[PDB]
């Protein structure tokens, strides 16, 4: 029998979150390179603007990935109490 | 990830956890009673992301054959060792490996759904592998999952 | 400058949850253990009804340890931003 | 884990990002403002979390001393190559290791903040370095993360 063993762990809403956050994870990366590594003189102004933006921007990629985790982790909730059938 | 025709009789059973109606279909609502009943509290919008991912016809609800692709895309289970060993660890109040046979004790008779003074006899009598009145959980969940 | 780097990643409520189940896990494992294990004949209903409980449990843990990971990430946010200042 | 005079100014600054009325006070409120500012949506118990976190006067709202015991815990940083990978990575349909400069083009000027078409000549003449019209993201982040 199954015993102490559970399922092994491997949205459109999500989706798009996804691909605007990531557009602009790669627009802050470039903009924050350009003004700290291809300008004659660092205006930190603009680089803390970027620098705000590259921020909001990965960590809103880590909030959809911890919400996809959560949402797996509810998935193999279910599929272990229908296995719990199986006894 | 092909499944059998006992399986399938069970995972019917199984079916019936969930539609608590019987309408031969899976809701939202019935699926939230059924995580909270398991002491989770996923919100709307994740019910309905857990259903949009087997809804095949797209009608908003779980059928029983959906149900089945849930399962065997997922029939694959996993050793439980470490987060059982983690679970005592929440214990292990100086994080030396081993919880006393009283500490043990007063956790399972207060806390949780708890066990009787009698069931704890039991248990720490095979968790006390070496007499000496203190459980190495360590090597005791390896017994346990051996 | 800090350029591209972020802050490293490393409650009474969550603490009351996480004690809890782990005693329930600690409980339904012992069951399951007793019952496929220490017993003559096995009762598979009894097991079943553990099993349930067992995921239960185990499942509640892992939801604990999600939220302190989100919870995390939500604190590391707030001193990546504060940090902008320093540039 | 300890802190210098010229930070202690710029978390000051910090300070007031927070502290929208300026009472001297962060509240559950002023913190879900910001949090939500930077596209974050935090529950309620998630905000009281984050204050309980780091109170010690235990009074519910943080303070500025309060504020820099948050920092100094927290001071050391880490490099962010692989995330910014895997932030190009969700544009590379093949999952080849690479983005031409016509989706790169395509994604820049249409998704997020977006950028003009002339800024992205000047990332795609940085990032295309083999001047083959494709952009392989990995070694290009690896340029910009040096
Ligand atoms: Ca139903
Ligand atoms: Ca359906
Ligand atoms: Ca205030
Ligand atoms: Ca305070």
């Amino acid at each position: 029998g199954r015993k102490l063993e559970l399922t092994k762990a491997e949205d459109t809403q999500l989706t798009k979150r996804v691909k605007n956050a990531a557009a602009n994870v790669l627009r802050e990366t470039w903009l924050i390179y350009k003004n700290t590594k291809l300008v004659k003189k660092i205006d930190h102004a603009k680089v803390r603007k970027h620098q705000r933006k590259f921020l909001q921007a990965i960590h809103q990629l880590r909030s959809v990935k911890m919400e996809q985790r959560k949402l797996n982790d509810q998935a193999n909730t279910l599929v272990d109490l229908a296995k719990t059938q199986l006894e | 990830d092909q499944l059998t025709e006992e399986q399938i009789a069970e995972f019917k059973e199984a079916f019936s956890l969930f539609d608590k109606d019987g309408d031969g279909t899976i809701t939202t609502k019935e699926l939230g009673t059924v995580m909270r009943s398991l002491g989770q509290n996923p919100t709307e919008a994740e019910l309905q992301d857990m259903i949009n991912e087997v809804d095949a016809d797209g009608n908003g609800t779980i059928d029983f054959p959906e149900f089945l692709t849930m399962m065997a895309r997922k029939m694959k289970d996993d050793d439980s060792e470490e987060e059982i060993r983690e679970a005592f660890r929440v214990f292990d109040k100086d994080g030396n490996g081993y919880i006393s046979a009283a500490e043990l004790r007063h956790v399972m008779t207060n806390l949780g759904e708890k066990l009787t003074d009698e069931e704890v006899d039991e248990m720490i009598r095979e968790a006390d592998i070496d007499g000496d009145g203190q459980v190495n959980y360590e090597e005791f969940v390896q017994m346990m999952t051996a």
